[PDB]
């Protein structure tokens, strides 16, 4: 399992290991003679595009809109006491009407649905034109994710409690440094991999090598103070 | 309409979800325990026919006497509940108000709060 | 455990046995011959008849773990002695009574 | 005083109002509900990203 | 089948002897009452017929037992290999797991026996049920498949049960007001509830995870799975990411329901408040030292084939666990919430540890 | 662990390639990568992906339009004679 | 027990539209662990030979 | 069925008919869902084979088969060549 | 792991986390061994609520035993549970861990101060009776204050001596090929 | 001359002298002695025993009896025949624990794993690159435990 995979590929490596590029333009080019059916038929790659700003913002809308539909009916609704009346009023509606579930499900998670929606377009236009060329990576997640979550649990919780939503910010900042960002348990090169380019002999190779040990082996501690008995 | 893997993949979880979806009384729960069971036992065997696995075609003893001793186990529980002054309906066992209930209502053991 | 030769040969089918006793008399045998030879790579075809005898004897896991723990003695040969390594042992012994302080004010690096 | 102490014991007191003291029957079944269902959820979506 | 080798059974041995010599004395501790008096015999004193033993000398049996077990252990000797039908595992860790495992148990129950001849409040069978436990529950790091270790979890969940249910109840307190009237405790029915359910579930879940298993892989043997596992990964063969998340995801949630870690806490809450201080003794003890550490290897050793879809399942649990008890463990008001959240904490921090060892 | 067996008391279908990639775990020192081919066997035997992909091929195939009619089976000569000719077994004749 | 049948007085609606009914629409969209299992008349059966 | 209509005075067909028909209509709606859209989706094997496949899954696993192919072959190849040397050597 | 010339170098020993984990395991069942023993040589009916901490108010064996005991599962430099959790943090900076170790030291935090908060409880107006009484007179185990007292050595000293605990665990877990 | 004869009633007490403190072999790793029988069965095992398996008995019978007398000191509410028979039991216990050790002992013997009175043609001999103990055994009392080549 692997978190914003696409971002963090070294296109060189699997270049030269002729492994699969995700960078590849996923794209479809209906030829002149195919049938006008199959010619509407290929803008379908419109929707793999992903230089789309406004693709992208549904996108983030639609995970925000799903996100915010999974707490409601998780933890929000059953969280939450509806009156009595209202109740008895909609088990009515229910009866009285085929189909009354799915309404009564419409008018419960049109909220939740709406402000995960907005929540994600807006988290995600924010992202990506600002903080998104910034210097410090870390300090960019940390301080724009702070913000935004101060603004929104100010918002959509409670006006008291944006100093905890800051709080939380900067831990889901530093949440996605480490693992959206970053690649710790995603790894896809072996450590201390590299390539190699240039017409060097494996002699020459094999030399550079070897002086690269002697060099490592000042690393130990005990030899370099000459603290080593006679073996 | 269903291929049986997953018709019996979902309906095991499905059975989950009726256990914890009915009000919690303690024979209803031991009788969803004993079905839950009951969808492994047909799994397992879905599976060792496709699989000839005969450990697979085996469990089900085993899961028949794993739920045989868990149902005494549990008819033991229910009827521990009369000496120790339990109703079977777990729910009205707090004083938590739950719409759930037409007629959940708890009173002081008292006659009058004011004497004077 | 799955990189783990020495669990992968400990895993085995349900009705497999070895007859340890045939195949550490072939594997003797045939190590006494690679030890007659005296090469620094072991060269089974040097002794076909042997080397059959222990293949024939001897289980797959047994001969991978019994050829790695020639390597290492190979090695372990080549690079040490007994009274060297027992003259460094009690010097190491002798030394881990005293301190080992800094060095201040190095030559080197 | 306030934004080093208070802060973080009014955030436990409000915490602690949605907690109930005694366990229940309906809220340890619903709560591994809740578990089985919305965990599959959550690593699914992290799966996928629809 | 022709020849029946010793080396399939060599280490059953020790364990039936415990297990007959326990069984016996526990028969004749039950009919011990009876003796009769023949017409000519003569009795120096009228006999006592109200009698309360006290268990010192089953916890000194239960002692001398697992000395004799460790001494097997010590003069051990053999190949390092599995044994009766590949079952079982033979290796030097897993006799380690097994020694300290004994060990532990042997130093609680030195103390436990000094504590009863403190003072006698726990019966015999109390002490049976933890002679079971002891002597079933080292037997669990010398599993080599999730089928074996699964029956043996489960018969060391019905010895706890059986202690749990072996509790005294009633005690001759000092309180003379209650003479008269009805006094309601429902502790010990909510131990027995929370315990049969959190046992249901857990059991369950890991059949599922078993039989899943056994499909994606011909067998259930630890390295067999993880080989196949890893070939898997080499090969791109079989690629249901849904299948290996749900079966991973099976597995762990039934263990978190099993243990009673933070998402799962409350029900561990309960049992700790109806259970007695030598209960929540013997219980914490055999949960760290067993119960965890296994479920440690799962992730570390057994199943390190599978790391790849644990990792982001333990950290959203350590993360969700964290945030739900930073304010949880600040609204307790009992010594035994006490006791349970410290152990909560533990085993959070010890979660973490595992994500950290198997980064 | 994997028994062997059959339903019926035989032989597990799957043993062969089950004995084929132990020995090759067992006898190499990079048992993951050098196994590729016992292993992939093996999987293939007890999932038999590869036949499933097949015959979604097939149906898709045959859900296109192809295939008109397949030749007969003379079964007293074991031979395939093409479904043109008349045959007295032929169902139309 | 409970020898005249009768039960406690539970509506179950308040639940189904509360919790249940999304969650299960949800696992239901989510879920599916038979990999490429094929439904009988998938093909026909005169494909088939080995039994 | 003895006294057949006493018996089935009560419950007929159903005891909720509008229930059982909802039942019912979301059986057959999930199944079609299902087998017509999820689970063909997580099988892939509208390009399994393909040799121009369209999609990142199939092309992974096309270089990995490719990969083992020419590790085995290479692998292969130089387990011969050493073993032929080794017999040489022998014979010397 | 490093090559030089197809020569492999390793620095660091994998069968590591697991005896640190092992550590941790056996450090906290001492701790809380100690602590149940000081609570099993008293009168169990007394403790039944975080405010009857003020019970162990008593000799001063037992009120600094249970002092101790709950600054060491707190975690204070000097006792046994410091050498658990500075060696888990110890191994996260190893594996390069910031996260966990942010998160458990949180945890750490919360749960010292969790664990601290009763020492207020612990004071009490006068001097408790929580000693059984038998023969007329309060029983006091010699056996319970001899192994709470070797508790307690190992308790203070675990520092001292953990090299060779820390030796032994890793040496068990080598055997594991992980 | 480090262990006592495998046919001497102190045959026995080899099982506390190990060459490595590991509990088993690993598969392939040759035991310290020639193998008398790799597959051998309870039978054969039977008749393989010797005064070493009964010396282990006869130290087991002589070591249950202060080890029955110390569970028996917990006994209290008890008639002397429930007494008598308790420490009965125990006494049987602790003879079929030492038949155990003997049946296990003439197994190892079998095996090779400990003396058995026979010695390989060519000892496969370490080299002793780490040693931290073998001073400490020459002073102390512990070179008697431990089985150096
Ligand atoms: C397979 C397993 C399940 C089988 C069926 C159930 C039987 C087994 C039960 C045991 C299992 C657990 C059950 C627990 C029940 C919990 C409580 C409850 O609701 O029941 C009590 C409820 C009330 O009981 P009662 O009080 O006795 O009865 C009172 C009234 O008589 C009652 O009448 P009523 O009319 O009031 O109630 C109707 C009831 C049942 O519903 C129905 O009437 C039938 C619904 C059929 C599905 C229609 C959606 C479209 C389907 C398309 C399929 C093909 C797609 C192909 C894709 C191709 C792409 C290339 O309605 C609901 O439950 C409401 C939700 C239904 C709509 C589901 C929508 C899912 C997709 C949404 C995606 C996101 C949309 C975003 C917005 C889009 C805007 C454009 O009981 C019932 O009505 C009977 C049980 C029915 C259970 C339904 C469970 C929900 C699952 C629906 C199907 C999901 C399809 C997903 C795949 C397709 C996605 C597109
Ligand atoms: C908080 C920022 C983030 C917000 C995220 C959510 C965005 C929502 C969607 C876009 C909304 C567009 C604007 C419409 C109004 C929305 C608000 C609204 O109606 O609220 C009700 C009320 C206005 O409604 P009303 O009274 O009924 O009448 C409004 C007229 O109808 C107004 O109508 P009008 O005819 O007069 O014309 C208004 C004109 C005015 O145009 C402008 O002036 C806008 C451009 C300037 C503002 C740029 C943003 C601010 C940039 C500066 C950032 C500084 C931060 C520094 C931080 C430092 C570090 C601490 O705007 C338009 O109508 C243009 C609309 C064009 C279409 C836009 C397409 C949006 C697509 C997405 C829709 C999303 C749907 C789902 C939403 C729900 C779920 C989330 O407004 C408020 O209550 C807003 C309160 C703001 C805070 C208090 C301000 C006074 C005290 C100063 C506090 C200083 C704090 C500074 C930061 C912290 C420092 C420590
Ligand atoms: C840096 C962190 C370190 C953390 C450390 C954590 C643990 C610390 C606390 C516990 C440590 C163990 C303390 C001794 C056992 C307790 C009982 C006892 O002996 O006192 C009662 C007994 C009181 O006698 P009394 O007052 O005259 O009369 C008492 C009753 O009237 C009449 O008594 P009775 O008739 O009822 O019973 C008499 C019998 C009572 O004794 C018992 O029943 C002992 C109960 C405990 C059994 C478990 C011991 C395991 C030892 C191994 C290491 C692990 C320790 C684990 C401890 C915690 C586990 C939960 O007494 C004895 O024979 C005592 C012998 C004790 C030594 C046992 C050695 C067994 C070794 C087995 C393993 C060998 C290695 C195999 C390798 C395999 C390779 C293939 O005490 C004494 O006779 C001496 C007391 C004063 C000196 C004590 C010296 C203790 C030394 C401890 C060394 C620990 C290891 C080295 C340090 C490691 C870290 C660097
Ligand atoms: C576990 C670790 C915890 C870490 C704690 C993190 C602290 C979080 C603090 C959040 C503060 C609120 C959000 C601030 C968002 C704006 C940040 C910004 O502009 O910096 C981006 C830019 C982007 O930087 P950059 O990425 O281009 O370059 C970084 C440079 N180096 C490598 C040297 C670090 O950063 C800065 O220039 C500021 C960096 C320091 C942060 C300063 C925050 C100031 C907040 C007050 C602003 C007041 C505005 C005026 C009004 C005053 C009142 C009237
Ligand atoms: C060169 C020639 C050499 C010839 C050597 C021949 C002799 C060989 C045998 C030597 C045996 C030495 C003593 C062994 C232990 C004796 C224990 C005993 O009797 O204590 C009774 C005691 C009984 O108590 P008690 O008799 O001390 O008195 C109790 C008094 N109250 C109750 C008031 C306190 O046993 C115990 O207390 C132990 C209880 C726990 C169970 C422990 C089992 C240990 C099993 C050990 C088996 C033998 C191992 C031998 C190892 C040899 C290694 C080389
Ligand atoms: C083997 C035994 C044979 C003998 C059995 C006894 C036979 C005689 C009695 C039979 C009926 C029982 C007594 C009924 C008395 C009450 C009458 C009454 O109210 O009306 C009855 C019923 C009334 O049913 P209902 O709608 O009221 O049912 C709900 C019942 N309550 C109110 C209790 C919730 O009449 C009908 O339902 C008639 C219309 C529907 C019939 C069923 C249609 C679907 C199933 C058959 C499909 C056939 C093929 C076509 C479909 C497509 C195929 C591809
Ligand atoms: C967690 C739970 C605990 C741990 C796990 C549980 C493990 C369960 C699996 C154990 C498998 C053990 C199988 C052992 C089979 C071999 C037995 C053996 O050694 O036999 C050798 C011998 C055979 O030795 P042999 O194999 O050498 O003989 C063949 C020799 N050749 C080939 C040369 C001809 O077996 C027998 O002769 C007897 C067989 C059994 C007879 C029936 C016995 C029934 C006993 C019932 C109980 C009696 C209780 C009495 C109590 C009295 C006091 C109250
Ligand atoms: C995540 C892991 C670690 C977890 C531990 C906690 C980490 C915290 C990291 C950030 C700390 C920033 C310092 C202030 C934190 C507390 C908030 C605060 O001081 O600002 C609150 C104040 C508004 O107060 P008010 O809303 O009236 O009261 C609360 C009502 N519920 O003011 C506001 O409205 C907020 C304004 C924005 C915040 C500005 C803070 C500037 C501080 C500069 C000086 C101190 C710098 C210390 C750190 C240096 C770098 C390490
Ligand atoms: C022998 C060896 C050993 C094994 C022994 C096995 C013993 C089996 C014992 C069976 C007992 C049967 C009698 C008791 C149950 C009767 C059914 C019942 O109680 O129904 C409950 C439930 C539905 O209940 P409800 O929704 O209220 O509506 C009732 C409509 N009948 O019912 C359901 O869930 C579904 C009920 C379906 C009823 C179908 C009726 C079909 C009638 C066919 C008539 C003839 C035409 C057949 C045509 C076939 C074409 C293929």
């Amino acid at each position: 399992m692997e978190l914003n995979s696409s971002a963090k590929e070294d296109s060189h490596y699997v270049g030269v290991l002729g492994y699969p590029s995700q960078h590849d333009p996923h794209t479809l080019h209906p030829k002149k003679h195919d049938s006008t059916f199959t010619k509407v038929y290929a803008c379908r790659d419109m929707l793999w595009d992903h230089h789309w700003e406004v693709r992208n913002t549904l996108y983030a809308g639609f995970k925000g809109a799903l996100l915010g539909v999974a707490y409601a009916s998780g933890f929000g609704l059953i969280s939450k006491t509806v009156p009595s009346i209202v109740l008895k009023k909609m088990f009515r509606f229910v009866r009285n009407n085929n189909f009354g579930h799915i309404r009564i499900m419409q008018d419960l998670l049109t909220p939740y649905a709406l402000t995960g929606f907005g929540l994600g377009s807006v988290y995600y236009l924010y992202q990506h034109n600002v903080w998104e060329n910034r210097s410090n990576k870390w300090l960019a997640e940390v301080l724009s994710n702070a913000l935004f979550f101060q603004v929104a649990t100010a918002v959509c919780v409670n006006p008291g409690f944006h100093i905890y939503g800051m709080v939380g910010g900067i831990l889901f900042g530093t949440l996605k440094y480490a693992f959206y960002n970053s690649s710790f348990f995603q790894e896809k090169e072996s450590i201390g991999s590299y390539t190699t380019f240039g017409d060097l002999s494996e002699e020459e190779r094999k030399k550079q090598e070897y002086k690269d040990y002697i060099q490592f082996l000042g690393n130990y501690h005990k030899v370099r103070n000459g603290q080593l008995v006679d073996l | 309409m269903l291929t049986w893997i997953s018709f019996w993949s979902l309906i095991f979880w499905l059975i989950l979800i009726i256990l914890v979806l009915k009000p919690k009384n303690f024979i209803s729960i031991l009788f969803m325990s004993e079905l839950t069971w009951l969808a492994l036992y047909c799994l397992s065997l879905l599976f060792g026919a496709i699989y000839c696995d005969i450990t697979l075609l085996s469990i089900s003893f085993f899961i028949l006497g794993v739920a045989g001793l868990e149902f005494s186990f549990g008819i033991l529980i229910a009827i521990l509940y009369k000496n120790l002054n339990e109703s079977l309906n777990t729910d009205l066992n707090n004083n938590n108000n739950n719409q759930n209930i037409f007629d959940k209502n708890f009173k002081t053991p008292l006659e009058k709060i004011n004497w004077q | 455990m799955e990189f783990s030769n020495a669990l992968l040969s400990q895993t085995k089918l349900p009705g497999q046995q070895y007859d340890y006793k045939r195949c550490f008399q072939a594997s003797n045998t045939h190590f006494e011959c690679l030890d007659s030879i005296r090469d620094a790579y072991d060269n089974h075809h040097k002794c076909p008849q042997t080397y059959q005898a222990w293949q024939s004897s001897c289980d797959v896991g047994i001969r991978r773990y019994q050829m790695d723990n020639r390597e290492q003695q190979k090695k372990d040969q080549l690079l040490y002695s007994k009274e060297q390594l027992k003259n460094y042992n009690a010097a190491k012994n002798k030394e881990a009574y005293g301190i080992t302080a800094p060095k201040n004010l190095s030559f080197a690096f | 005083e306030y934004l080093t102490k208070k802060t973080i014991d009014s955030f436990i007191f409000n915490n602690n109002r949605f907690n109930f003291i005694n366990l229940v029957e309906s809220k340890y079944f619903l709560q591994i509900l809740t578990l089985i269902l919305y965990l599959f959820f959550i690593t699914i979506f992290i799966l996928f990203y629809i | 089948l022709l020849r029946l080798l010793v080396s399939e059974y060599i280490f059953f041995l020790p364990v039936f002897t415990n297990l007959f010599i326990y069984w016996h004395i526990f028969f004749k501790n039950n009919i011990n009452l009876v003796n009769k008096k023949n017409n000519w015999d003569k009795s120096i004193s009228v006999k006592n017929i109200i009698i309360k033993q006290n268990p010192s000398f089953i916890i000194r049996l239960n002692l001398l037992l697992n000395s004799l077990m460790v001494l097997y252990l010590i003069t051990f000797n053999g190949y390092s290999s599995t044994f009766w039908w590949s079952h079982f595992k033979l290796n030097n860790y897993s006799l380690y797991m097994y020694l300290l495992v004994i060990i532990f148990n042997n130093y609680f129950l030195y103390i436990t026996e000094k504590h009863i001849k403190i003072l006698n409040n726990y019966s015999i069978d109390y002490f049976f049920s933890i002679i079971n436990i002891t002597l079933f529950i080292p037997m669990i790091f010398l599993s080599n498949t999730l089928f074996t270790f699964f029956f043996l979890i489960e018969l060391v969940s019905c010895a706890i049960f059986y202690k749990f249910i072996v509790s005294k109840i009633s005690f001759k307190n000092s309180n003379y007001k209650d003479n008269y009237f009805s006094i309601f405790s429902k502790n010990y029915l909510n131990v027995l509830f929370y315990q049969y359910w959190s046992s249901f579930f857990s059991s369950v879940m890991i059949v599922f995870c078993i039989i899943y298993l056994f499909s994606l892989t011909g067998s259930t043997e630890w390295s067999i799975i993880n080989f196949i596992v890893a070939s898997n990964n080499q090969i791109n063969y079989y690629t249901n990411n849904i299948t290996l998340l749900f079966i991973c995801l099976t597995l762990i949630i039934g263990f978190i329901i099993k243990l009673g870690i933070a998402p799962i806490q409350l029900y561990k809450i309960e049992i700790y408040k109806g259970l007695p201080f030598l209960s929540i003794f013997f219980y914490t003890t055999f949960y760290f030292l067993i119960f965890f550490l296994f479920f440690s290897l799962l992730f570390i050793y057994y199943l390190s084939a599978l790391n790849n879809f644990f990792w982001i399942i333990l950290l959203i649990i350590s993360i969700i666990g964290i945030f739900y008890i930073i304010s949880i463990i600040f609204d307790i008001n009992l010594f035994k919430a006490f006791l349970a959240y410290s152990t909560i904490i533990n085993s959070i921090s010890f979660i973490l540890l595992i994500i950290a060892i198997i980064f | 662990s994997y028994s062997g067996y059959s339903l019926n008391g035989g032989v597990h279908p799957c043993l062969p390639f089950y004995e084929r990639m132990l020995q090759c775990a067992k006898s190499e020192a990079l048992p993951i990568k050098m196994c590729t081919a016992q292993t992939e066997d093996y999987l293939e035997c007890h999932h038999r992906k590869k036949q499933y992909a097949l015959n979604y091929a097939i149906k898709k195939e045959l859900n296109n339009i192809r295939i008109v009619a397949l030749p007969r089976y003379d079964e007293e000569n074991d031979t395939f004679v093409p479904f043109s000719q008349a045959t007295a077994d032929h169902i139309f004749q | 027990l409970n020898i005249d049948g009768l039960h406690l007085k539970y509506n179950h609606n308040i639940n189904n539209v509360l919790y249940y009914t999304p969650s299960l629409v949800l696992f239901l969209i989510f879920f599916n662990i038979d990999y490429f299992s094929e439904l009988e008349l998938f093909l026909p059966l005169e494909l088939s030979f080995i039994d | 069925v003895y006294q057949g209509f006493k018996v089935l005075r009560r419950n007929p067909t159903f005891y909720n008919p509008r229930s059982a028909g909802m039942v019912a209509l979301s059986y057959f709606a999930y199944s079609y869902y299902v087998n017509k859209y999820y689970k063909p989706q997580n099988s892939n094997f509208e390009e399994y084979n393909s040799s121009h496949p369209h999609n990142h899954d199939e092309k992974v696993r096309q270089y990995h088969e490719k990969t083992n192919q020419a590790i085995r072959d290479a692998v292969l190849e130089k387990r011969a060549e050493h073993d032929q040397r080794l017999r040489e050597e022998a014979k010397l | 792991m490093s090559i030089f010339s197809n020569i492999w170098i390793n620095n660091d020993l994998n069968s590591y986390g697991l005896s640190i984990l092992l550590l941790n395991i056996i450090n906290y069942l001492i701790v809380f061994m100690l602590i149940l023993s000081v609570i099993l040589l008293t009168n169990l009916s007394k403790f039944k609520s975080l405010n009857q901490f003020k019970e162990f108010n008593s000799y001063n064996f037992i009120l600094y035993s249970l002092i101790f005991s709950l600054l060491s599962m707190a975690g204070i430099p000097p006792l046994l549970g410091f050498t658990g959790k500075f060696l888990a943090i110890l191994y996260s900076s190893f594996k390069s861990q910031y996260l966990l170790i942010l998160f458990m030291t949180i945890l750490n935090i919360f749960g010292m101060y969790f664990y601290i908060q009763n020492l207020r409880f612990v004071v009490k107006k006068n001097k408790s009776s929580i000693l059984n009484y038998k023969n007329y007179y309060v029983n006091i185990n010699y056996s319970i204050t001899l192994n709470i007292i070797l508790l307690n050595f190992f308790n203070f000293f675990g520092i001292l001596f953990l090299s060779d605990l820390i030796i032994i665990l890793n040496y068990i877990s080598s055997y594991i090929y992980i | 001359s480090q262990t006592f004869a495998h046919d001497s009633f102190l045959g026995g007490l080899n099982l506390f002298k190990r060459r490595d403190p590991r509990f088993v072999l690993d598969q392939g790793e040759r035991p310290p002695y020639p193998i008398i029988n790799s597959n051998s069965s309870f039978v054969d095992v039977l008749s393989n025993f010797n005064k070493a398996d009964f010396g282990l008995v006869l130290f087991s019978a002589a070591i249950g009896f202060p080890l029955s007398r110390w569970v028996l000191k917990g006994l209290t509410f008890s008639s002397l025949n429930y007494r008598r028979g308790l420490f009965s039991s125990v006494y049987g216990g602790v003879i079929l624990w030492g038949l155990v050790l003997g049946f296990n002992n003439s197994y190892y013997r079998l095996n090779g794993f400990v003396d058995n009175g026979l010695v390989w043609k060519r000892k496969e001999r370490k080299l002793n690159k780490y040693d931290f103990t073998s001073e400490f055994e020459d002073n102390s009392f512990f070179k008697k435990l431990r089985i150096r080549d």
